[PDB]
């Protein structure tokens, strides 16, 4: 399938993924397409934060799902 | 935006009484408030009431308010000065975040201390290593000071 | 390149016939204890032709050689005097992010125009004689001096949180509950007064359609309309010596480099105004760290300062008056961290946690790796 991710700057990125694809797979795809480390990136979708060790189907991600990119920690 | 917004938030908090977290105007000065927090029931600070001073900068809501503790607490994020290094007031701040969200976030921080922000790294390390000693110290502090 | 083009611009500017000094010498006597008063007494009563002649400055009761160094120290002291926020002429943009801007409260003086024309004359004299002040303003100020439009991004340097709030308002739709309207509240010595960005602006709440215009009005009012008369006087004083047709060949950073010179961060002051937790100068890590800071390029030192404290701009009086989120908080080094973990930073506390490495070279490698992603200047 295809999903869309919007960054903090509003940039829209299209990712060719699958429902059974792991969170690590999507994080690796985003890292390859952008360069940001997978751990720093966090995807918000329907109030759910994607975490390593799970899949998109765990988060009910479907066709043309919209995700948001955020960070984790600061001092 | 610096007086109408404040009046709106005060009216909103005056409608539904949380009965656990309360905010009030210090005399007659809409840019200076006092916050009273009830200790979380499922926390070592159970039964301990806390006081906070909230300053509204004139650029509210574009600039976040500043909250400072007064009562001491043996916490890895509140030193003797009463400062709070809370992300919601420095990074995760949006113009729609009323003051109620700030009090709820502080309550959450009291319930579950966050070791990612060791304002006092000694107590955070003690909590990460010696949980029982840390909790005993926190309860002793609550008994001595909050009461 | 950028630097070569900058040198060409400086050569062309100072080679113009309209900015050539004369062979007459102007002698000015001031006292070291009282510099601002003497400068205001003398400079603010000179002539345009007089200021263009060769400038010779002698401190009273301080006779010595190398008059160039004496004049440089005079300019440094005068810059640190007039731009002092205690004098209530220029204010910091934010306490935790230091940056000078024209203070909106400067209207309290019966005639602020006199002092601001004096400031303009001082800045024009500094640019004229190839002498450097050492105050770092905000970029919107330099854009104003060159007469350039101010877009929304310009608010980023003035205040980070303000820019984030404005960007959020622009991106997401505004609810009817957010009581935002065309009315800015400004407090001037106690009294808070309402200013209307547009006529009858206090009764026009923002909505989805109006938010663009509201953002434009807020940016214009915060960056320009607040400091209108004062900046007009300052720019009149500045242009009284340097014709504007010369000023408008630079950009917002070439002018800064022309005023303040190649910026640098002192190391001896840094060491003399730091503090330690569970560390002392007898420890090897501290001396290794200070030696490494001594032998480092200015860009990398600025990068490390931004990585640790959270900004690359120091207060007016060096590291002494280094503020934090709540109150004063000086630069702090702490012994917290596992051996393998990289050095850690705490920006809101000005704190740097350095693991106890067993070799200076390892310490430098780890520090560089930790500051690789930081960009300074």
């Amino acid at each position: 399938m295809q999903i869309f991710v919007k960054t903090l700057t509003g940039k829209t990125i299209t990712l060719e993924v699958e429902s059974s694809d792991t969170i690590d797979n999507v994080k690796s795809k985003i890292q390859d397409k952008e360069g940001i480390p997978p751990d720093q990136q966090r995807l918000i979708f329907a109030g759910k934060q994607l975490e390593d060790g799970r899949t998109l189907s765990d988060y009910n991600i479907q066709k043309e799902s919209t995700l948001h990119l955020v960070l984790r920690l600061r001092g | 935006m610096a007086l109408k917004r404040i009046n709106r938030e005060l009216a909103d908090l005056g409608k539904d009484p949380p009965s656990s977290s309360s905010a009030g105007p210090v005399g007659d000065d809409l840019f200076h408030w006092q916050a009273t927090i009830m200790g979380p029931a499922d926390s070592p600070y159970a039964g301990g009431v806390f006081f906070l001073s909230i300053h509204f900068p004139t650029d509210y809501p574009f600039k976040p308010p500043k909250v400072n503790f007064t009562t001491r607490i043996y916490h890895p994020n509140i030193n003797s000065n009463g400062s709070i290094c809370l992300d919601i007031l420095r990074d995760q701040w949006s113009p729609a975040l009323t003051i109620s969200k700030v009090l709820l976030s502080i309550s959450s921080l009291l319930t579950d201390p966050n070791p990612d922000d060791p304002l006092v790294p000694e107590i955070a390390h003690v909590y990460k290593t010696d949980r029982s000693r840390y909790e005993l110290s926190a309860r002793e502090w609550t008994r001595k000071y909050a009461i | 390149s950028h630097m070569d083009e900058y040198q060409r611009k400086i050569a062309y500017m100072y080679d113009r016939p309209e900015m050539a000094v004369n062979d007459a010498q102007l002698q000015l006597k001031v006292s070291r204890a009282t510099t601002f008063e003497d400068a205001y007494d003398i400079i603010s009563k000179l002539s345009v032709s007089d200021m263009k002649k060769k400038l010779l400055i002698r401190f009273r009761n301080e006779d010595g050689l190398d008059y160039g160094g004496v004049s440089r120290e005079f300019f440094y002291i005068l810059s640190h005097a007039i731009f002092n926020p205690g004098y209530s002429l220029f204010e910091y943009a934010t306490d935790d992010n230091y940056g000078l801007q024209i203070s909106p409260l400067s209207s309290v003086n019966p005639d602020f125009r006199s002092y601001f024309r004096f400031v303009g004359r001082v800045m024009g004299l500094a640019i004229y004689h190839r002498r450097y002040l050492d105050v770092q303003f905000v970029l919107p100020f330099y854009k104003r001096i060159l007469q350039k439009p101010l877009c929304l991004e310009d608010v980023k340097d003035v205040d980070e949180v303000y820019y984030e709030s404005l960007k959020w308002i622009k991106n997401n739709d505004v609810d009817e509950s957010l009581c935002l309207n065309f009315s800015v509240e400004e407090n001037r010595f106690g009294e808070s007064v309402t200013v209307d960005l547009i006529p009858n602006g206090r009764n026009i709440a923002v909505n989805n359609q109006n938010k663009m215009n509201y953002l434009k009005a807020l940016t214009e009012h915060k960056l320009v309309t607040s400091t209108e008369e004062q900046f007009n006087a300052l720019k009149g004083g500045l242009n009284e010596l340097i014709p504007d047709s010369v000023l408008q060949i630079f950009n917002e950073n070439e002018l800064d480099t022309l005023l303040n010179g190649k910026r640098d961060i002192d190391v001896q002051d840094w060491k003399r105004f730091t503090d330690y937790r569970s560390y002392t100068e007898t420890d090897d890590i501290v001396i290794w760290f200070w030696e490494l800071l001594s032998e480092w390029s200015p860009e990398k030192k600025a990068k490390l300062l931004q990585f640790a404290t959270g900004t690359s701009r120091l207060p007016l009086s060096g590291f002494k008056d280094m503020h934090g989120s709540d109150g004063p908080r000086k630069f702090t080094i702490e012994k917290v961290g596992h051996i393998s973990q990289l050095p850690k930073a705490h920006t809101c506390f000005n704190r740097l946690d350095i693991p106890p490495y067993n070799s200076k070279e390892e310490l430098e490698q780890k520090l560089t790796i930790a500051i690789q992603e930081t960009a300074g200047f």
